[PDB]
């Protein structure tokens, strides 16, 4: 069985929901309502199997490869990608108690900063942060997820995910979306995937990859409709941009000690 | 029941008995008309259900239309224990007739 | 909005057991509004062009891409809205709100039928249906499960097969153009368009670019081909010809007749997650097929009902 | 400081070049020559404090060095042989493998969360305590399944529920009640202090058997009976080695005799895993006075053992499981004994 | 075919390669085109390809 | 199936040289 | 080119319809059925 984890506050976030970003129904639709569905959709999927066994991203992991467990793969990965949003989106990662540790405001770390600072020509974190939304308004045109991640390389850098991607397995980022026209560059990138695949020296069918999430917003409409409406996801990604857990985005990067 | 032995290195396999005389599992560590399957699912060409109408898979209100030769099912009916004419058929026979 | 309107819906006014005030608004004007807008904000100025024309001839360009993406999402939210009236069943906003027990429901598309064409008084298309899918539930089944079954923002359409005859694309030929030959269902995804005419063969002409001027690059740099360079290359070209071969004569070509949405936008204000099943059945029931059965083209005529 | 720590990590090379150097030419060639510069060097300088100073650094160092010396903390840090790469460089493996730890222990496990399903290390690890157990936890565990009814052994009709597919299905009832009684006694004799021998040869009980041993301060065997070992422990185990300890189970480094550490050393309760393929080890208990329990199959004869479980032995799940309820029963004892003599 | 075996027919020449091969023709791997699938009475599946 | 037919493949070579050899006896 | 022709005592003759591993292919199967 998979059951929706326990999200801190939760009475909090059910009486009037995250602060600055949804409202109390809002967040009811897009975690206790969503998450309920996915968690079950994948448990009656994956029911009677070895998968049954594993954790989501172990789950879309494994699954990559085959192309039939296209449905387990998709709830694996909507499940998790899910989570990581939240978890980012959380005002208080830990429970008060006795302790006000809401006196005190999350920022990025200077780490981070410098992270930019390399990653985008010395650019400002606000300018990547426009640069974010125009990328998500531009390529993402109609569910899908937005993330910014990091690769082997220490650079972080920008991926737009359609549907149900993946940041972390190349080959299922779903990035590209081949129902409309397409650009000589775009089908040269798709063909240098292919023949990394072709590369590969598995019968699995399995290419090495290490791209890891930093910071991930979902720009499924079940997370946004409700509140800002049809044609404000623009809107909706700014403020939560703006507003997240810098301490969760923080620990997600990689300290090296 | 028993444990199958290490050298078995598959996850799947099919058996017969769970223990036998001889104390061992009578199985075999196979198992690939799964895949079959899958391959088969794979070329995705659906099975025409050619001559035969009404696809199982479904309902119909058709049966009420039953006039075909009904003499010629009753008889196989009948004669269900197909296996020895003078015997198994006569005795179906016999209790049909009573 | 004033060109892209339509008598059955209204402003401030909910539909029939299908969509109640605000979901009506949130589900078909402000997206049309907003399309309209981002339409005309785009390079649009051959507006009074007929979006299905200016879809034909803007196309195969990344360039002049968005414009398609626009046009063709006017378009299928159009199409796919047009057919519905209405239905008897309670109004969403009265009717309760469903669970998670929605999933483990069990459908009962295999033992049911209803809002046959026949009682409209359709016999072509219910005989059309027949010939095409087997049976109306066999037609049902198909349509409810393919478009639940889709996850992103998509559609599902009723197509009908055009067998382009052999010509040299001479148009203005009255009383044999639409002949259709048979009925089948497709699916399409974001901006995908129902046609295939001007949609086959992209990816093979974008292979075939990138493998000549490969070639100019081995030339340029003194490289000789390889033994997959001249046989992996040729046998996809191969396949990708042979899997779009549908006919010598320009192919075959798509006639839409019917078309459901499966954008969460539709069916979340008023259905929740959990109710897309039974979006999917009300919409089924509120399917009037005059529409329908008037889009249904000609069948091929020519050695068809000749026979000969 | 950090330049000197990324000069390359090999600098410096050329002196070491230069000292290979020189040596390949011949000496008749170049020595003359500095030889018979000295005699110009000397000039008229003050020396004698310089070259005292220096004839004393040579002695210090060059001839007074301590090639080996002598007459005959916490690691706080992780990975201190792990070097960081640098800033511009992609990761290093080892450093990828550290990150894919940190994204172990914090993301992954995002997503949901499992119910409602078996993980084979949680029946060794941790273990139900015995009036806990439930006649569906042992159907689970398949301790009710049984040999076929061909190679039934007649003496086991009691334990008998019936045959199905083919073999035989213990009582779980029974098994349960059993199973308690044998968890009681095993319990008493971890209060009592005696010695707790789990035995079980058949492949993959290894496991089981060590973490018993170690919770319940017990000994195990895995490997092989020797015959004799306990109506010949004078000679089979004579050799080895024994502890004195204390009631709370510590070693006390108390010098033994030989004849103290040469007196026979018996177990007060054995426990076989495998009762049909151990029949020596049955005897000698009997013979020795040594209280037994075994998991009895539907081949097995069941009064060769005091306390008998009634269960399946051909599976590790089944064994697993009595095996740890038995374990977590000793484990409670011990816990009580220590307890008491901690505290009075 | 995708470990079913199925009828196939011939675009009215046999390829030079069976002639090349001959009995060892199972070695290479062709391309082949599924018609139709359908049933029998005895649970076998007949594909024509 | 590549992998068991070349196998397969060395095994019929090797035998067909065997019964050639015997029949040409 | 080598010997082109074979005698039918080890290539096994797959009939229509039936399914089939790769394993069938292997000269295991001539010795398993024979
Ligand atoms: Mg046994």
């Amino acid at each position: 069985i998979h059951v929706v984890p326990k999200l801190p506050n939760s009475k909090a976030l059910l009486q009037n929901g995250v602060p600055n970003i949804l409202s109390s129904s809002g967040f009811k639709t897009v975690w206790f309502d969503y998450q309920r569905y996915l968690c079950d959709k994948l448990t009656l999927a994956t029911a009677g199997q070895s998968l049954e066994s594993y954790y989501p991203f172990h789950i879309l992991l494994k699954t990559a490869g085959n192309p039939l467990q296209s449905n387990i793969f998709n709830l694996a990965s909507s499940i998790h990608n899910n989570h990581l949003f939240v978890e980012n989106i959380l005002p208080s990662a830990v429970e008060h108690g006795t302790n006000s540790n809401a006196v005190v405001k999350t920022e990025p770390s200077r780490l981070f900063l410098s992270k930019i600072k390399d990653s985008f020509n010395g650019s400002d974190w606000e300018v990547v942060k426009e640069e974010m939304i125009y990328r998500a308004e531009n390529e993402v045109l109609g569910q899908g997820w937005l993330f910014l991640v990091e690769n082997n390389e220490k650079k972080l850098f920008i991926l737009t995910s359609n549907n149900n991607g993946t940041p972390y397995y190349f080959p299922r980022n779903q990035s590209f979306d081949l129902n409309s026209a397409i650009s000589i560059d775009e089908f040269a990138t798709l063909k240098q995937m292919k023949e990394l695949i072709g590369k590969s020296t598995k019968l699995n069918g399995k290419v090495q990859d290490w791209t890891m999430p930093i910071i991930c917003v979902n720009l499924w409409d079940h997370a946004y409709l409700h509140d800002y409406g049809v044609g404000n996801r623009s809107k909706y990604v700014k403020n939560v941009l703006d507003n997240l857990n810098w301490s969760v985005v923080n620990n997600r990067i990689f300290s090296g000690i | 029941k028993s444990a199958i032995p290490s050298k078995i290195k598959s996850r799947y396999l099919v058996y017969n008995d769970l223990d036998t005389l001889e104390r061992i599992t009578t199985f075999e560590p196979r198992g690939g008309t799964q895949w079959n399957r899958l391959r088969f699912q794979e070329m995705g060409v659906p099975i025409v259900s050619n001559i035969g109408r009404q696809n199982p898979f479904f309902k119909y209100i058709s049966r009420p239309e039953d006039e075909s030769h009904a003499k010629l099912s009753l008889f196989k009916e009948m004669k269900g224990d197909t296996d020895i004419s003078p015997a198994a058929m006569k005795k179906r026979l016999k209790k049909i007739t009573a | 909005s004033t060109r892209y309107a339509l008598e059955h819906l209204k402003e401030g006014a909910p539909l029939k057991g299908l969509f109640s005030i605000e979901g009506l608004q949130k589900a078909w004007f402000d997206r049309v509004k907003y399309l309209d807008a981002k339409l005309n904000d785009c390079t649009n100025e051959a507006q009074q062009k007929p979006l299905e024309t200016l879809i034909h001839e803007n196309s195969k360009s990344a360039s002049k891409k968005h414009i398609v993406n626009y046009a063709s999402s006017l378009y299928n939210l159009k199409f796919s809205m047009s057919s519905l009236q209405g239905c008897i069943r309670t109004p969403p906003e009265e009717c309760p709100r469903l669970g998670p027990e929605a999933l483990l429901q069990t459908p009962d598309f295999n033992r049911t039928i209803s809002n046959e064409p026949l009682t409209t008084g359709n016999e072509r298309l219910q005989a059309a249906l027949i010939s095409s899918f087997g049976s109306l539930m066999e037609f049902r089944t198909l349509l409810i499960n393919s478009n639940l079954a889709i996850s992103g923002d998509g559609f599902t359409w009723l197509v009908a097969r055009r067998q382009l005859d052999k010509r040299a694309m001479r148009n203005d030929m009255p009383n044999r153009d639409i002949e259709y030959d048979k009925l089948f269902i497709l699916n399409t995804y974001n901006a995908g368009t129902p046609f295939n005419f001007s949609t086959s063969g992209v990816m093979n002409e974008l292979n075939n670019q990138y493998t000549n001027m490969e070639k100019q690059r081995a030339k340029e740099a003194g490289n000789l081909e390889d033994s997959e360079m001249t046989a992996k290359q040729a046998k996809t070209k191969f396949i990708y010809e042979t899997q779009q071969k549908g006919f010598s004569g320009k192919e075959v070509s798509y006639i839409p007749l019917l078309a459901i949405d499966a954008s969460p936008k539709t069916w979340l204000t008023d259905y929740g997650v959990f109710g897309k099943r039974e979006y999917l059945e009300r919409v089924w029931d509120s399917i009037e097929w005059k529409i329908v059965e008037s889009r249904l083209p000609q069948r091929t005529k020519i050695q068809a009902f000749n026979t000969l | 400081d950090e330049v000197m720590l990324l000069q390359q990590k090999l600098l410096y090379d050329e002196i070491r070049s230069e000292l290979k150097s020189l040596s390949q030419v011949p000496e008749d060639e170049i020595l003359p020559e500095l030889k018979k510069s000295l005699e110009q060097d000397k000039l008229s300088d003050k020396e004698q404090q310089l070259e005292a100073e220096l004839s004393d650094f040579f002695r210090n160092y060059a001839l007074l060095n301590k090639l080996f010396d002598s007459k005959t903390a916490t690691p706080t840090k992780p990975y201190p042989n792990l070097i960081p790469s640098a800033n511009d460089k992609p990761y290093s493996s080892q450093e990828l493998f550290l990150r894919q730890l940190n994204h172990s222990m914090r993301t992954a496990k995002l997503g949901a969360t499992i119910s409602k399903v078996y993980y084979p290390h949680k029946d060794i690890f941790y273990p139900p305590l015995p009036e806990n157990i439930t006649v569906e936890s042992l159907m689970s565990a398949g301790v009710h399944l049984g040999q076929s009814t061909s190679l039934w052994r007649s003496s086991t009709q009691s334990y008998i529920y019936g045959e199905y597919k083919g073999i035989h299905i213990i009582d779980l009832n029974q098994t349960l009640s059993y199973l308690k009684r044998a968890a009681k006694v095993v319990e008493g004799v971890s209060e009592s202090g005696g010695i707790i021998l789990f035995l079980g040869t058949r492949q993959g009980q290894k496991r089981g058997l060590e973490e018993a041993a170690k919770k319940t301060h017990g000994y195990y065997v895995s490997t092989r009976w020797i015959p004799g070992t306990l109506t010949n422990s004078t000679e089979i185990s004579g050799i080895w080695e024994k502890q004195e300890i204390d009631s709370n189970d510590n070693p006390t480094e108390r010098a033994l005799s030989p004849n103290e550490t040469s007196k026979q050393v018996k177990p007060d309760l054995l426990v076989v895993l495998n009762p049909t393929e151990n029949r020596n080890a049955l005897l000698e208990a009997i013979k020795s006075r040594v209280p037994t329990i075994a998991i009895i199959d539907t081949d097995s004869e069941p009064s060769l053992v005091t306390y008998p479980i009634p269960g399946n032995d051909d599976s590790l799940r089944s064994v697993n499981f009595l095996l740890g309820v038995l374990a977590r029963a000793g484990q409670r004892g011990l816990q009580n004994r220590l307890a008491r003599n901690n505290e009075k | 075919i995708g470990g079913f075996v199925a009828d196939v027919v011939f675009f009215q020449s046999p390829p030079s390669s069976f002639n090349s091969m001959g009995d060892f023709i199972r070695m290479k791997t062709f391309l082949f085109e599924i018609l139709e699938a359908s049933m029998e009475k005895n649970g076998s599946v007949s594909m024509h390809a | 199936e590549q992998e068991v037919l070349d196998v397969w493949e060395k095994k019929v070579v090797e035998e067909t040289e065997l019964m050639a050899a015997r029949t040409s006896n | 080119q080598q010997t082109k022709k074979i005698d039918q005592s080890l290539s096994k003759k797959l009939p229509k319809g039936t399914i089939y591993d790769p394993f069938d292919f292997s000269m295991g199967r001539i010795h398993l059925d024979r």
